[PDB]
């Protein structure tokens, strides 16, 4: 049985199936009783009650610090963040106790069943303080799992896998795709493997890698490329940031012999740095050309300049132009 | 006793201290719901012509609220918050300051600017993003900040300003500035761990500073019954040393009265004062939300102002229509003027630009060069 | 009134709340400096057999304390943290409690451990870092833990266990646990921006909570003058709706009285509460500190067990020689033993080791087989 | 004139000299009062006053909050935060407020005379949280420079320059320096390009590049390197993170062809992501090996097992081994 379904819905829809299968399962965060400011619990605090979805104070590090309490106790806590920009006070709390709680405790303790939830990149206009990609500054620690989705369908999955996982986990979800397009999107549990690549269009020419939206974008860039240029480029979803899908990376960078990698994120410190160095690394000889980075620029995100900001799928394609005329 | 870290008199008995929240800390007012003064002993100087200023500004304020609002719901502009319903709470506080004071705010004070005379132009000016914006369009509508009438640029993170206003407090005290600092915050993010953090230290440290909170029964969806169960905010502030007192919000007098009182001894001790306004947000958290989905200043001054024959409804009628005039006239202006040029993104990171950070910016460079005609090329300046 | 945010009468009067920080809230004491019960109404039930577990415990630990600190002094272990002058209030909290009951702290608790009989082989093996460690080696020595005994592995972060412990007691709450939970920190640790999450949220989500802290006048070199100016922690319980106390940290009836009382109100109503132990920190904060450089529990109940004829001399001459034999005894045990196997530096960072954290594990493997000469392979485990 | 100094002596030396000059500067953090933990302010409290060398309570994102504050007054401000462990709690405070204050104001304030000094780095036994390497979390955050020294030269040097910037710094001090080689330091001010990384050793083989300690063990690697393989390493210390000397860098790797980063901080997300990704994408004909990165493991920092997860001198000479036997 399925329904189609907004970003927005799918994630409803997973958190649903997990209240509804975990007596455990709890949900709380700033203004997610009425069903939140994405609407995404909507309802749920009707259908399940008002000690299983509720509001905390307004208090990001007491949230997660909450969280990773309940957690320890073996149940499973589902954390929201309202935006991903406000992550930063609980910074401490994710990395200093949960990505180090199971380590620190020879496997004692851990809080391993928590889970969460944040609005993640651009959208019109959120300037500086509702368009960040916090990605990134998580990757480098040990202990936590990054997943970042492109689709309802791929939302619902990834997300319930992030809640059943027995790592904590961040769950980062496209504000902008909230409302985009919806899809069939199964009405019952189903999970999609953390830490696995998914190769969406294969190609031998050129492996494109980029992660939420910028998969659309490079998925354009793909139509573009062949249609403009007589190049066929293999596309590639990375879905989870931390542990990452090397190896689905690097084979198709052998099949390919060039690689470009895109994000919203930064340039400098941004993920696709980790990516290249490594791959530079594996597919040293299968490499033709030099690897290219089309991120965000090394500034906060701008308010109006938003639209010449951002790696839109013409910096991407001149990107591509550039490398291929290798 | 004898213990470092507190003095009491011993107790032979166990009793746990409870919460005194039935009858809290008593709301301080001054006039009543009919602009009528109830205790004289505590009518304020106020010449007519200040009064006069406190009334036109808390209305200009809610007739640009009213013309932005709208001008959102049009897609003219982007985002909007209004001040309905806590216009008293900015204008009676700004009153009560030196014009040379430090503020630093939240978002929900632009009224704090409008006593301070700011142009209706920058206001229109930085939601808008257009090129009389000093901010030059990098952050959202309401973001406002003034280096001249010492407004510290708003920011969107709540509760980070606490911390940061009583450190400015600090170098205050040591130039023997005579300035004090007052630091506006919503109840809600009286929650954040700053906040925390900057009611200790600035009592820790004896800082020339004034919290003041707007305790408006509202944080988005979220009702004050679910960020605390004390006496609300005002019961807090002995905890940490700081002298404090609830006031009605609704009452421009009372809260000009506590401010006023406030900065004095602030500004004379080096000693941190908290004052909890009592208010509520009768619009919507802003335009991006439907309050209706969860859940007067201006009145009360105006018969005080009649009261005293300070003011009619001919002179008011007049008022709508010359504040109407002078903000929309503001509002075109801003409207047709083309946002500042693409290249200041890169700007103002650091104070010099990074080499690489201009290698990035003649890459946007060579970039528009061969695709601009994708790009909104025709409404940026340049 | 009407206002959403808190209930109170008006008032005409402009009165700021000064903070009572002179006669601040009492200490709560049961028996004097000489072991003898002041008002007898408060005398607890306590068998003569509980009475002597809380008297060989806190000497167990100061015997313990002593042996590990002087092992630091030789290089034996690489840290250390005495807990001299805070015994009673490790003992006294812990008795109070049911053994069920799930503990976090901050470092300076071993007696609470004691008390709920953890190995002395194990408070040897997690300083020494060897094989038995359950903890396998990775952190510093005192950062103990058990699952077993229901103590959080403690973390050297400060104050980051306090909202955590909130969030433990909610998800005891929901399972009827009849279980409460007991939180520990410094009054320094307090000013910790968790510290303030800890409290409001326990409030505000009504959970099943004990914060117990232990104001001992200092936070290193900081005195308590100088992390606040408020009648120290107690005072702050309230502002939060938390029920207070303040207890002479010294007497461990006072301890336990105070411990009793907030855990069956806690998990009766699933309310907070808040006791601050008076104490002050004897030894230096660490085995890294010269106290002298910027700067009694036992003896108390030790008279009250003479005043009752519970104890004497000789009984207890014996009992430094057994306690002294068996705290070196699993000394040596412990010195003697091997630290874990490398390997083990890999594994728990997730659940399942990830792939790529596996190739690292091989690397350091290929990387010993070549170099291991220059390794101390010998001192650890395989 | 000048004299003899630890790491930790140097250090007060900038600070003296800090003070000296600047009447507004002022020195605050938890314990800082009687000399600091690492006895880097000394006699400062008693030569200048209590205002302007104090303790602040225990809390480190007030501490940063309450710099920024007097930053924006124009006020020299200069925060210790005790262990760079322990700078998460003021996450949010430098990515979200510090690193975006000039750019959100317009020019119309900043907190660029702030700085903040931090313990950095392992030592014995710091274990998990006396240990870690944050450098790579801030060099995703535009708006921030980040400084780490080698010696009690560079770090007097480096300090004050940090100091005197228009711009936030973050200065990450090796505690495991603080006693060890002293050196002749200047007795007055004097300053050190900040972003400008220093090759203290021609080689033409291979370009070798560390910072902080690391810096000394890539210095011995080199030692080895030649005498045991005959190869001549060309060693540079990179000093400052954030605004690197990506020119210094690709000329070295230009000369030699090969390149070998390391630093303790994790693989995964660490620094030398960025650097080596960059080099690639520039020096990609000069290149003659896949570029090497020999870091810490990706795992919290263990205290008995220090030994065996350090990159120490062994394991990058056998990593360089392998390159050039490429
Ligand atoms: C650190 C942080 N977390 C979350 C948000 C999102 N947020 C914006 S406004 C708001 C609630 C408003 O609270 P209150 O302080 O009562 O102010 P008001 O708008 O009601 O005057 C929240 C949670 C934010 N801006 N910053
Ligand atoms: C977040 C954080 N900042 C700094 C430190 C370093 N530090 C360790 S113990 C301590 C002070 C001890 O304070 P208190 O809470 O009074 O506990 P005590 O040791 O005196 O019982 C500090 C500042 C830390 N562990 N965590
Ligand atoms: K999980
Ligand atoms: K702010
Ligand atoms: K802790
Ligand atoms: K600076
Ligand atoms: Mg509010
Ligand atoms: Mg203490």
């Amino acid at each position: 049985q399925t329904q189609k379904m907004n970003l927005f819905q799918s994630v409803t829809s997973a958190l649903d199936n997990s209240l509804a299968k975990d007596p455990t399962a709890v949900i709380f965060g700033e203004d997610v009783a009425f069903g939140g400011v994405f609407r995404c619990t909507v309802g749920l605090r009707d259908k399940y009650g008002k000690d299983r979805v509720f509001n905390t104070p307004l208090c990001e590090q007491g949230i997660v610090g909450f969280g990773i309490g309940i957690a320890v106790t073996g149940a499973t806590a589902i954390a929201e963040i309202q935006f991903a920009d406000y992550i930063f006070p609980a910074f401490d709390q994710i990395v200093n106790e949960a990505a180090k709680y199971r380590y620190r405790s020879g496997d004692l303790f851990n809080c391993g069943s928590l889970t969460i939830r944040s609005p993640w990149g651009c959208v019109g206009h959120g300037a500086l303080y509702h368009s960040q990609s916090p990605e990134a500054f998580f990757a480098h620690c040990p202990g936590i799992k990054v997943v970042i989705p492109r689709s309802p369908f791929q939302a619902k999955g990834l997300l319930l896998s992030c809640i059943e996982d027995k790592n904590p986990c961040i769950f980062f979800e496209p504000k902008i795709l909230y409302r985009a397009a919806a899809e069939e999107v199964p009405i019952e549990p189903y999970n999609i493997p953390l830490s696995q690549a998914e190769v969406i269009q294969e190609g031998s020419d050129v492996t494109l890698v980029a992660w939420g939206t910028q998969v659309h974008v490079i998925r354009e860039v793909a139509s573009m490329a062949k249609e403009k240029l007589g190049v066929s480029c293999e596309v590639i979803d990375l879905r989870t940031i931390i542990p990452w899908d090397v190896d689905t990376i690097c084979k198709s960078v052998i099949k390919t012999g060039r690689l470009l990698i895109s994000h919203e994120a930064p340039l400098t410190g941004g993920f696709a740095s980790e990516i290249s160095s490594t791959v530079q690394e594996e597919c040293f000889l299968n490499l033709e050309a030099p690897i290219s980075r089309v991120c965000g620029y090394d500034t906060p995100f701008p308010h109006i300049f938003e639209p010449f900001y951002i790696p839109d799928k013409w910096k991407c394609y001149d990107a591509l132009r550039k490398m291929i005329n290798y | 006793p004898q213990f470092p870290g507190a003095s009491a008199e011993f107790i032979d008995k166990l009793e746990f201290i409870q919460p005194n929240v039935i009858s809290g800390i008593p709301i301080y007012r001054v006039m009543d719901r009919q602009g009528q003064i109830i205790n004289p002993s505590e009518d304020p100087h106020l010449p007519k012509e200040k009064v006069l200023k406190l009334y036109k500004s808390m209305t200009l304020l809610n007739t640009m609220d009213r013309i932005l609002y709208e001008s959102q719901r049009q897609g003219r502009i982007s985002f909007y918050m209004t001040n309905y319903g806590e216009e008293g709470t900015h204008v009676g506080s700004a009153a009560a300051l030196d014009n040379t004071d430090l503020v630093f705010g939240q978002y929900r004070e632009a009224g704090v600017l409008m006593y301070r005379d700011y142009p209706l132009e920058l206001f229109m000016a930085q939601c808008y993003g257009n090129i009389s914006d000093l901010g030059k369009g990098r952050q959202m509508p309401v973001h406002y900040g003034c280096k001249e009438r010492h407004f510290v640029t708003i920011s969107s993170p709540l509760a980070t300003q606490i911390p940061q206003a009583v450190g400015a407090a600090y170098a205050a005290k040591r130039a023997n500035a005579n300035r004090v600092v007052i630091c506006y915050f919503g109840e809600g993010a009286a929650s954040e761990g700053d906040a925390h953090a900057g009611f200790n230290f600035a009592a820790t440290l004896e800082c020339p500073i004034i919290f003041f909170c707007r305790n408006n029964g509202y944080a988005i969806s979220t009702p004050t019954s679910e960020q605390y169960r004390g006496d609300g905010i005002a019961a807090r502030g002995p905890g940490y040393g700081i002298m404090s007192i609830r006031v009605d919000g609704n009452d421009v007098f009372a809260v000009y009265n506590a401010t006023k009182e406030a900065r004095r001894r602030a500004v004379a001790e080096n000693q941190p004062f908290l004052i909890e306004a009592m208010t509520y947000r009768i619009g919507h958290h802003s335009t991006s939300d439907d309050s209706s989905a969860y859940r007067h200043p201006i009145s009360r001054l105006r018969h005080y102002l009649l009261s005293q024959g300070w003011w009619d409804e001919e002179q008011e009628k007049a008022w709508r229509k010359q504040s109407r005039r002078k903000v929309m006239e503001a509002f075109e202006q801003a409207e047709r003027k083309p946002k500042p040029n693409p290249n200041l993104l890169f700007s103002d990171v650091y104070q010099e630009m990074p080499a690489q950070l201009r290698k990035q910016q003649e890459s946007l460079a060579r970039h528009l060069q061969t695709y601009g005609e994708h790009y909104p090329l025709d409404h940026f300046d340049k």
